[PDB]
């Protein structure tokens, strides 16, 4: 009972009732969102897709954070070039719920 | 007011600070390039020199004379 969808230009296998880190959409924090692109179904039985995005299945799934991921720290180093240079960087993320799985 | 008095944009430029450190740009020598006159302290030839070729003001001659009417 999982089902395979691309959402943030990733694949993401999810089985249902599971939380999903994915990465960050225009949605509130408490908001349901619109997974219609479903790539693969699986069950007990077996059901593939014969054209991509499956036919009617689709995920729901409730947004519940909008957080900032963990930090990342860049360093830039020119070995006897006198160049040194750092960044840092946060992508941000959106955490879901998968509340239903259709076929 | 005294602590809300402020200067007009672009009035000051904090000037340049030299071999302060990496990221500052302008290190190593303060953006006076590698070795050389330029790069000691006290380099530097005096005005006219060009580099030991005759000055343009000693191959031009000297001409005319200062009138002391024109000065009165």
């Amino acid at each position: 009972m999982y089902a395979v969808f691309q959402s943030g230009g990733k694949q993401h296998r999810v089985s249902e009732g599971q939380t999903v880190r994915l990465e960050k959409l225009d949605i509130a924090t408490g908001e349901t969102v619109e997974f219609a692109e479903v790539l693969m179904i699986a069950n007990g039985e077996e059901v593939k897709i014969g054209v991509p995005f499956v036919d009617g299945g689709v995920i729901k799934a409730e947004v519940v954070a909008h957080g900032r991921g963990e930090k990342v720290k860049i360093v830039k180093f020119r070995r006897r070039k006198h160049y040194r240079k750092q960044q840092g960087h946060r992508q941000w993320f959106t955490d879901v719920k998968i509340t239903g799985i259709s076929a | 007011r005294l602590n809300t008095l402020s200067p007009a944009e672009g009035s000051k430029k904090a000037g340049k600070r030299l071999g302060r450190g990496i990221g500052s740009g302008l290190g190593k020598t303060g953006g006076r390039g590698h070795k050389g006159q330029k790069s000691r302290s006290g380099g530097g030839v005096r005005r006219g020199f060009e580099g030991g070729q005759m000055p343009l003001y000693r191959r031009l001659p000297k001409f005319g004379f200062t009138s002391r009417k024109a000065a009165i």
